[PDB]
């Protein structure tokens, strides 16, 4: 999923 | 014999990006949960990384050519590249005089030996500071250093990377630009460029003896809960 | 008239217990990503939290009979119990004179305020006050306060107990040696009892409203990624 | 799972 990743790349 | 506007852009844009990115003072790591020197310093040295990650992940955000691959392929880039482009910059604050990172009084400078209070060992901390010392000593320009994390970041050999073949046309531009900069703004670096190269088959080397050692550490429980989420993800398998 | 030794026994145990889990000097908080006064207390917080848990898991494993329940039962307990394990023990360091947890300088003197730069607003951090005013002015004995965790963390009724009639026997030699203690040792405390017991139904109240701003929370990446992996395994609902 | 709060109930 990567949450986190996929909201700081905007 | 002259860059070329697109390539001046290029410079401009990566230039800019590392300075929205990167502090010399190094003021925000008094945020981060205090060193001290059982694991000692890992609960320091994961928010020193997980903040880097963060950093990384903006600067890469500005790499021209970036954005426009997909949410995946950038993850892929990332993901892989992460722990080379922390090694790649960390090279700034490294010290000839004292072969540690000096990023504050006693307390920020991280001596190769904190990092052993981390869950790391000498026999694989020492390629790091080989690698640190031979950067170093490459005296590169502000220019060459950003467009280096740049080209190993847009490495097309990643483990999960899909389009291979854009993310490879990308680099390639990364790295004329580089050649061109160094032949014409960069005297007496003829060996240069090929020193560069080599310098990220390096980053291979101690990516893969950093995945190892992180791996069993994070599998272990007690100590997997010092790190981050933002690590936790960057680094985990689930891709 | 006059407690047993089973019971005595009892009280020796939660006391010893929360002394080897609770310091009165709160010099650990040092150790915590520093506070800062957009959910700016958020790093501080779950910090403090996360390391309250492992206070309150500490202190469960020597609650007599818990050890002897299987993994899965502990693990339902703690999970639906934590937080307010976390609320009861935090009465220790509240401050009746001022409202808010003193557990330091102006820098570890956490208010009411300091608590919504972590992502809770006033309508719910009003009972939370209220609910620590109550009970600091029942000045239980440390053996009543001691007990009333260890009869809250034993509560049946939590979603994911298996053996909810074990738990429950439990649960009542707590509550008995707890009568006993306060009808023979406190002085005074004739409604006492009654009004402890009052206490846990507010809890459940204060617990539901936790979980749900907690959600919203943890469901924003952005923010769930300054939680640390212990608060995101704990009141996360992978169970 | 609950790979940490296994390990801390030891
Ligand atoms: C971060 C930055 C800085 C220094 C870098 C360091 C010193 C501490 C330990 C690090 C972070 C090395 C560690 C990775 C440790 C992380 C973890 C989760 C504990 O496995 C080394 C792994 C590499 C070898 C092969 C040596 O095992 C890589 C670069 C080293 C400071 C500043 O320059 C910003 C930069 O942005
Ligand atoms: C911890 C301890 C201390 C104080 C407790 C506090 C003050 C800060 C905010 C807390 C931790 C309350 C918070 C939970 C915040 C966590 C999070 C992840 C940000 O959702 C409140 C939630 C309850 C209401 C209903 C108000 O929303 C519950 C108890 C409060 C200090 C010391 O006594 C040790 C104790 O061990």
């Amino acid at each position: 999923r990567h949450k986190i990743l996929h909201r700081l790349l905007q | 014999h002259m860059l070329s506007d697109e390539q001046m852009q290029i410079i401009n844009s990566l230039v800019e990006a590392h300075h929205k990115t990167y502090d010399d003072s190094y003021s925000d790591f008094v945020r981060f949960r205090p060193p001290v020197r059982r694991l000692s310093m890992l609960p320091h040295l994961a928010d020193l990384v997980s903040y880097s990650i963060q950093k990384v992940i903006g600067f890469a955000k500005m790499i021209p050519g970036f954005r426009d691959l997909t949410a995946e392929d950038q993850i892929a880039l990332l993901k892989s590249s992460a722990i080379e482009i922390i090694m790649l910059r960390s090279n700034q604050s490294f010290s000839l005089e004292d072969m540690s990172w000096s990023c504050g009084g006693p307390d920020f400078k991280y001596c190769i030996n904190d990092v052993t209070k981390a869950g790391h060992t000498l026999e694989l901390l020492e390629p790091l500071v080989k690698f640190q010392v031979g950067l170093k000593k490459l005296k590169l320009h502000e220019e060459e250093h950003v467009l280096l994390m740049a080209i190993c970041l847009l490495s097309p050999d990643r483990p999960g990377v899909q389009d291979h073949v854009r993310i490879e046309a990308l680099q390639d531009r990364l790295c004329d630009v580089l050649q061109a900069y160094i032949r014409i703004q960069h005297p007496g670096g003829r060996l240069l460029y090929a020193k560069m190269i080599q310098k990220l088959a390096d980053l291979r080397s101690l990516n893969e003896e950093h995945s190892k050692q992180y791996r069993s550490l994070s599998f272990q429980p007690e100590h997997s809960m010092q790190l981050t989420p933002l690590v936790l993800e960057v680094f985990g398998s689930e891709v």
